[PDB]
């Protein structure tokens, strides 16, 4: 269900750091076992991420404070 | 045969040589699909030696470019012959005439883009009757060299490959003629000494209509040979 | 001498005659040309290419 | 080469047709005139259209 | 041995998964496009007019 | 010999009502055109339904003229009355009276009911009335007959759309069952009038056809 | 709304005849010329030969001595040939002859139920006084157009391209009828060219089943 990336490309307008966070949040989805924010339905991990990024409810920021705060909860987990 | 030729078609099938052209005129003794036999008229008979003549047709053998000539009678029995005329027709000929397709029903109109740039719209029928179906005889050699480490056989058993490759090979290791061999099966096994057997092609039908075998003076034979 | 033979049979003397759509039925809105040309078919087989 | 003529032909107009001078009430309408054949595709008609 | 489960399977790889669509000369910068595929019977690339 | 893959409606989904979209499939190869071109030519062509025939306007003689007190036309009013999707009884036809003055708009609602004459979306505007003098009546006589004709084959004449349907328009597109090679899928979506609904216009429309092969089928 | 009805089966030939439908309202009559013709040209079961076991040839690309025609050539002709057996749907015939002379179709020592429809179609010449050819030809039912190189065992099975198509042309026409009282009946009339090996009736009745059929999904 993905014709074009307009949309995603008015959210963040780069063009091209849409492809970088596209690739890392599809990275972070694919090998690991983060679960997507919004339902699949039966799609490619691309995708997901693409519609991800055109709801608006992620960006570079939104990923790498939620990086930061996973790193510091997992660091701080050792007690 | 084209509808709209030039005349000049016939030169072209009786002169390219492929066409049995008579060389004495007289009357088609005995027809058949691989050789004609004219009984030639008293006027151009020799004094001796004269006999007959017997033409041998070529059948279905490889061409240059993997193509089919094929030879085939156009004269019935007892039909008078003259002098160079055409006797076997040939590959895309038809009665002497340079035949190099086929006469389509055709239709100057847009149907749905699907001839949109240049392309060609065929009908189920085309394929139906027959017409654009061609033979393409071609050929796979599979040599044995008597390399290092031992010579390599071409015995009838392959390590590691079931029977289910092998029940179309004979005792002796090479295919039976006839066989309608499909991409990827076993047409002669050769295995080296520690597998390198001749395989079809990936994606190419066909069916094995000759096997000629070649050996060297001092290796003896097998049993297909 | 083209259209002198199309008038020895019963074909029209333009060339072009009428076809009805194979799937819808109807008339085409205009004459076409039908007729039979030498196609030839060449041996750039997909297969060979593919 | 080949949606040009397509769209060409259809978007044209000439002085005759099956019905000319009737008036529509929108796209709609000139389709189910056109595919049952009732009006040519050049008619010159006087639709209503938002 | 091409069997029955791997052509089912081939429609869930090829599903999402855009390939590049190339001539041989490459003119210009609209001679590599994008295109998904569809997976169709035949041997030939079945290439949309309008580009 | 006589095992034909059976169409199945996969789904209905469609937009807001009279504008449905029936999506059947796997039909065999080349079917579906033939059931698509069947359908919609029935459909277009031969329905059972009522549209308004001719009006008679009091104020007006003439199809070109002008009745003080509207800012429309009469060519408007005529259009507006194409358009008037009305569902009728066993009666053939009835006579439709639009008496109404004042200044304002001038819907489908302020006509007379007449019992069984009823109107499926009485929003349908005719007029805009703006005179205190301006005074507007009209004779409408909707009659029932099948099909489309034009008002140039048969006292104001009208198009008469009985058909309920507006536009239909099939569409075939290639379908796989899972192994066989080519199949169709027919996709037909059509818009009606309101007078009826789509998913029992296309069963109508097929027994309608079914009703012609009943004499020399096998059943 | 009137109803057509057979009416009449104008058998100009053998092959090629003229059924009439009538009557028709105004637009049915194109709607239903376009169907039959459809269903007929594209659905209609019939009978083809399948499968050549020629006693003494190897391989399709092969020559006998005596026969005039290669073996490709007789497997394109008895492809052309057209058989209406009656009862099963799959049946292995025999053809013998010798003698110098064409081997006629009529040759096929058939049993009671399976009828050649062209006796007089030419499979091949014999040259000679003392050569034979002795195949078992097979012939089953089907349905449009199944090519060998599509199906799913022995060196002797010479597989054969099937056309179970017994119509060739079908051409419908559209004129008013002439009824007693009524204006806008149309008469249709079905200008059909079958080879010969089905009823033009029973081929109408079965597109107009198969269509009921498609018909009944709503």
């Amino acid at each position: 269900a993905r014709v074009t990336v307009q949309d995603a490309v008015e959210k963040i307008g780069n063009r091209f750091d849409l492809v970088l966070v596209a690739a890392r949040r599809a990275r972070q989805m694919q090998v690991g076992g983060k679960d997507p924010l919004v339902p699949e339905e039966n799609d490619k991990t691309t995708v997901i991420a693409l519609r991800e990024i055109e709801e608006g409810l992620i960006n570079n920021q939104i990923l790498d404070v939620r990086e930061r705060q996973e790193q510091q909860e997992q660091e701080a987990a050792e007690l | 045969k084209p509808l709209v030729g030039t005349g000049m078609e016939r030169a072209v099938a009786v002169d390219s040589g492929v066409t049995a052209v008579a060389k004495r005129g007289g009357v088609v003794q005995y027809v058949d699909a691989s050789r004609i036999v004219i009984k030639v008229n008293e006027d151009e008979m020799y004094p001796g030696e004269a006999g007959i003549d017997i033409y041998n047709l070529t059948k279905y053998t490889r061409s240059n470019q993997n193509t089919c000539i094929n030879q085939m009678p156009c004269v019935s029995l007892g039909e008078p012959v003259e002098r160079g005329d055409v006797l076997a027709d040939g590959p895309s000929t038809d009665l002497g005439e340079l035949a190099l397709g086929q006469n389509m029903r055709v239709a100057f109109m847009p149907w749905n883009g699907y001839n949109f740039e240049d392309s060609i719209l065929v009908s189920e029928r085309v394929v139906q009757e027959d017409r654009f179906t061609t033979i393409h005889i071609q050929e796979l050699a599979c040599v044995s060299r008597d390399t290092k480490l031992g010579p390599e056989e071409i015995t009838a058993d392959i390590p590691n490959v079931g029977e289910a490759a092998l029940s179309k090979l004979d005792e002796s290791g090479i295919v039976y003629i006839g066989a309608e061999v499909t991409g990827g099966d076993i047409l002669v096994g050769k295995v080296t000494p520690k597998d390198s057997s001749l395989r079809v092609p990936n994606g190419v039908s066909g069916t094995v209509i000759d096997v000629q075998v070649f050996t060297r003076d001092g290796v003896e034979k097998d049993k297909r040979a | 001498e083209i259209k002198e033979l199309l008038k020895l049979g019963d074909l029209p003397t333009s060339g072009q005659i009428r076809l009805y759509d194979g799937r819808t039925g109807e008339q085409f809105e205009r004459p076409v040309t039908v007729g039979y040309m030498y196609m030839l078919k060449l041996n750039h087989l997909v297969d060979d290419k593919m | 080469q080949d949606v040009v003529l397509g769209l060409y032909y259809m978007t044209r107009d000439c002085v005759n047709a099956k019905g000319e001078g009737m008036v529509l009430t929108g796209p709609k309408e000139a389709e189910r005139l056109y595919r049952s054949g009732l009006a040519s595709l050049h008619a010159r008609v006087k639709v209503r259209i938002t | 041995r091409e069997e029955a489960v791997v052509w089912d399977i081939l429609d869930e790889v090829i599903r999402e998964h855009p390939v590049l669509l190339n001539r041989a000369p490459t003119l210009h910068r609209l001679g590599i496009q994008a295109f998904e595929p569809v997976l169709i019977e035949g041997k030939a690339i079945q290439l949309h007019p309008l580009v | 010999v006589t095992e034909f893959l059976k169409p199945r409606l996969v789904d209905i989904e469609q937009v807001s009502s009279t504008h449905a979209k029936v999506t059947l499939e796997p039909l065999e190869r080349g079917f579906g055109h033939t059931l698509g071109n069947a359908l919609r030519r029935i459909l277009l062509s031969s329905m059972p339904g009522c549209a308004v025939t001719e009006v008679e306007i009091d104020g007006v003689l003439h199809e070109y003229s002008t009745k003080e007190g509207v800012q429309e036309d009469i060519l408007e009013i005529l259009l507006n009355l194409k358009g008037l999707a009305v569902r009728v009884q066993g009666k053939d036809e009835v006579i439709l009276t639009l008496n109404k003055s004042g200044i304002g708009p001038v819907t489908a609602a302020d006509i007379t009911h007449d019992g069984d004459v009823e109107i499926v979306k009485p929003q349908h505007v005719i007029c805009h009335l703006t005179d205190e003098n301006a005074s507007i009546s009209m004779r409408i006589k909707v009659q029932r007959g099948r099909g489309y004709v034009p008002a140039s084959t048969r006292r104001l004449l009208v198009d008469a759309c009985y058909s309920p349907v507006e536009r239909i328009a099939y569409n075939v597109e290639a379908a796989r069952v899972e192994q066989r090679t080519d199949l169709d899928k027919l996709v037909i979506e059509m818009e009606t009038n309101g007078t009826i609904d789509p998913e029992e216009a296309i069963r109508r429309a097929a027994t309608i056809l079914a009703e012609q092969l009943e004499a020399f089928v096998d059943l």
